[PDB]
């Protein structure tokens, strides 16, 4: 029931879900494209879920 | 240009857009921060 | 919207990406995206420090890239802090950019001119310059070496003058990189630029956040000298009704323009004034059917 963890009914697999659900640089470009403001994207929650964001 | 504009509804900032090509036309107010999206159906407008 | 607006936005973006650092690019892109912005709007969108935006705003004001507006308004809590609005003056910005690039290339041309002369002679003990014109009177009687007046030291040749090709290459590397600026000002000078202000920039604003402390509505002050279409559809039956109306205003107009009874008639002869086919058509339709079988917050308002 928690939105932080996503469950796959067809596979029986639990995965971690983040507020900024970005796991690829393409997803990062899609997230920056979807911004209607010029607000910066915080890297504090970008570490959450997707393990590496610096490189 | 005329159909879209920045607005304040219920002391909340947003964008008013006119969804005119759809039948019937609607007045869509979109939250700037993404909190709430509200569409007004124009078939029930009195004044 | 306006392609010229997109062009001058590209101008501002390219000049801040070329001749300015990244934080300048950030604040300039923030002002270009949201047309009118205050200091709290920048501190909310960019998470920037006041001491960090200090040199940025100072440099962008000195280069006339960001216009500052000193309007204060009246919030409901009446805490009217002197908020400053950061916007863009497009003719002022393009004039400043054109003047800066013209002064850079003119100063480089003057540096090339001052490098075009011969080398000259340096005195390293006293660290004193000597041109070819003023070193004529300092030679000895031995006719061997340039002797200084103060140090009496053998002078050495300057390395300047031989860097003429280096300055020419610097001009070549500046000029091809600034070529998009020249190509874009070719389109700008062939177009018409409207003079925008704070009120003009208010017409194209983008909200930075949900709750803005600074109100964007302009508050004027006294003493500052610084339609509808309606259609009528008639199904070919009510034309006689409109003619009945037309003759009715005709007859009331003739009645109101008629002579009075005392005018057209003499009043001296009277006393003085003082104090069923439905069954038939049903049977008809039955007969035709049988035959066809046979052969087959509140404010003031106005309504607009
Ligand atoms: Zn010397």
């Amino acid at each position: 029931k928690l939105d932080r963890i996503e469950f796959d009914p067809k596979k029986g697999t639990f995965k971690y879900l983040s507020t900024y659900d970005v796991h690829s640089p393409s997803e990062l470009l899609k997230l920056l494209r979807s911004q209607v403001t010029f607000k910066g994207i915080s890297c504090k929650d970008l570490k959450d879920g997707w393990p590496q964001c610096d490189e | 240009m005329s159909h879209s504009g920045a607005a304040i509804f219920e002391k909340v900032s947003g964008i008013i857009a006119i969804n005119e090509d759809v039948s019937p036309a609607e007045l869509t107010w979109r939250s700037t921060d993404g909190d709430k999206v509200h569409t007004v159906v124009l078939s029930t407008i009195d004044k | 919207d306006r392609p010229i607006d997109d062009i001058v936005k590209n101008l501002l973006k390219f000049v801040v990406r070329g001749f300015y650092g990244g934080s300048f690019v950030l604040v300039l892109d923030a002002i270009l995206f949201h047309s009118v912005l205050a200091e709290d709007d920048l501190k909310q969108l960019l998470s920037i420090n006041k001491t960090e935006l200090g040199p940025l705003i100072a440099r962008l004001r000195s280069d006339r890239l960001i216009s500052i507006h000193k309007q204060r308004e009246y919030p409901p809590n009446s805490k009217s802090v002197e908020r400053v609005y950061y916007y863009v003056k497009y003719p002022h910005a393009i004039d400043a950019i054109k003047w800066k690039v013209h002064q850079v290339v003119q100063r480089l041309k003057d540096d090339l001119d001052k490098n075009s002369e011969p080398n000259g002679y340096m005195c390293p003990i006293c660290l004193t310059k000597y041109t070819q014109l003023e070193a004529v009177q300092l030679l000895n009687f031995d006719r061997t070496e340039f002797l200084c007046s103060l140090c009496d030291e053998p002078l050495v040749e300057d390395d300047s003058g031989k860097k003429n090709k280096e300055k020419q290459d610097k001009l070549n590397r500046l000029m091809d990189q600034i070529q998009p600026i020249i190509d874009s000002l070719k389109k700008i000078d062939d177009s018409r630029i409207e003079e925008n202000t704070f009120e003009i920039a208010l017409a194209r604003l983008i909200p930075p956040q949900n709750q803005s402390h600074a109100a964007y509505t302009y508050n004027p002050k006294k003493g500052s000298t610084m339609a509808t279409l309606h259609i009528n559809i008639t199904t070919a039956s009510d034309e006689v009704a409109q003619r009945e109306l037309q003759e009715r205003q005709a007859e009331e107009k003739r009645k109101q323009n008629a002579v009075p009874e005392w005018h057209k008639q003499s009043t001296i002869g009277k006393t003085a004034l003082g104090r069923e086919e439905r069954e038939n058509e049903k049977t008809l339709n039955d007969y035709y059917a049988a035959l066809a079988k046979k052969q087959a917050l509140e404010d003031e308002f106005e309504d607009v």
